[PDB]
């Protein structure tokens, strides 16, 4: 049986301790897995750091800790025991805890080219918004869309710890064709007030 | 440089066999034993295999026991997995990873020092589709603009999408794709640029998805 990764709220420049959630310590070692990215070793032996790695990270026992947490330090962090078989624990997701910030918002009408095929796919993008809680909601003709869109979510950054969405409506074309306005709405905490992006077919 | 690449993933019906290869250079890889480590989409590492530097000792995880064959070449800088009778739970990402090992008067130790890329297994029994490509036009807002390429009705896993051939990454996000009601992915690229120069620069995405052989550079202008 597989398990999604545990998700650890941290704030920036507070601690953090990751428990090695396994279900001396010279046989147990920690990685890092970085959004998109393959594992790599944090700490050998318990408590060694790898090459590079931080003062920050140590090893204690048993857990991982993070004196102050970094943007960078953004990933899924996973326990080994390195046995006569190895075996690793189930991961933990830090979430750094950043400042609110609002996000960018984008509507994109279907290509011309997309149109000829006879399906209409409509977009609307979120960019680099925190927390994680951001809605979108699709209008067409002043009227709710229920059923017909679909959205995927980026890992935080590593960099600025902020999240992007993007939001697919799709219809028909001869439903495309059959209506004029074409609007996401997107609430998110840091906005007063929900924003609107819209456009109309044929501008 | 030490490396690991490893190779062989893609689709695969349900019940077939596959091979994955794992390639080393930088290193003596006769002296090292390996390990194989793979992912379920969404989920944590499990062990799979492991063998020795010379073959002479190998291990398997009980979840593939009896279907998996962990074998090398140490001639040929390779190891290598031979999975048979292929399940929906053996989907993942499986990485081939190098063991480093330490010893003392009490025993020894050891972690996995360098890993692979990772390479898609998919046992599903649909079939392969390369995607279309579509831009995502840079809107009349002068500021700050954003334009993309929506990578459409394609399958299995996974696409890269670059910008510029690479030339262009400061605000690029590439999302993670969706599975549509019809089983086919969909996925979207976005770069954000300024606005100012929406007429002098060019913009292209590299579309590339290798299950089904396709390669698209869509250039993606504003219209009129």
């Amino acid at each position: 049986m597989t398990q999604s990764p545990l998700s650890l709220p941290v704030t920036p420049g507070e601690p953090a301790s990751i428990s090695c959630r396994s279900s001396g310590y010279n046989y147990l070692d920690w990685y890092l897995q970085k959004p998109g990215q393959s594992p790599q070793l944090l700490i050998y032996l318990g408590s060694n750091r790898a090459s590079g790695v931080p003062d920050r990270f140590s090893g204690s026992g048993f857990t991982l800790k993070i004196s102050r947490v970094e943007a960078e330090d953004v990933g899924v962090y996973y326990c080994m025991q390195a046995l006569q078989t190895p075996t690793f624990g189930q991961g933990t997701r830090l979430e750094i805890k950043r400042t609110v910030a609002a996000p960018s918002v984008f509507i994109f009408p279907p290509s011309d080219e997309q149109l000829k095929s006879g399906t209409a796919s409509v977009v609307c993008l979120l960019n680099n918004f925190y927390p994680r809680e951001a809605k979108v909601q699709w209008k067409v003709d002043n009227a709710l869309q229920s059923g017909n869109s679909q959205e995927s979510v980026t890992e935080q950054d590593s960099k600025d710890s902020t999240y992007s969405l993007s939001s697919t409506l799709t219809l028909s074309k001869a439903d495309y064709e059959k209506h004029k306005v074409y609007a996401c709405e997107v609430t998110h905490q840091g906005l007063s007030s929900p924003v609107t992006k819209s456009f109309n077919r044929g501008e | 440089e030490v490396q690991l690449v490893e190779s062989g993933g893609g689709l695969v019906q349900p019940g077939g066999s596959l091979r994955l290869s794992c390639a080393a250079s930088g290193f003596t890889f006769s002296s090292y034993s390996m390990n194989w480590v793979r992912q379920a989409p969404g989920k944590g590492l499990e062990w799979v295999s492991y063998i020795s530097s010379s073959s002479s000792t190998i291990y398997y995880a009980d979840s593939v026991k009896g279907r998996f064959t962990i074998s090398r070449d140490n001639a040929k800088n390779s190891l290598y997995l031979q999975m048979n009778s292929l399940r929906a739970e053996d989907t993942a990402v499986y990485y081939c990873a190098r063991v480093e090992y330490y010893y003392d008067s009490s025993g020894y130790y050891y972690d996995f020092d360098y890993w692979g890329q990772g390479t898609l297994v998919t046992v599903s029994s649909a079939s392969t589709k390369g995607p279309s490509v579509f831009p995502l036009a840079p809107s009349s807002k002068g500021g700050t603009a954003a334009l993309g390429c929506l990578v459409k009705d394609y399958f299995p896993e996974p696409v890269t999408v670059s910008w510029n051939s690479g030339a262009l990454t400061s605000g690029v996000h590439t999302f993670p794709a969706v599975l549509q009601s019809s089983g086919l992915y969909s996925l979207s690229s976005v770069v954000t640029v300024p606005s100012s120069s929406l007429g002098t620069q060019t913009y292209i995405c590299n579309v590339n998805h290798k299950p089904s052989n396709t390669k698209v550079d869509k250039k993606v202008e504003p219209k009129s």
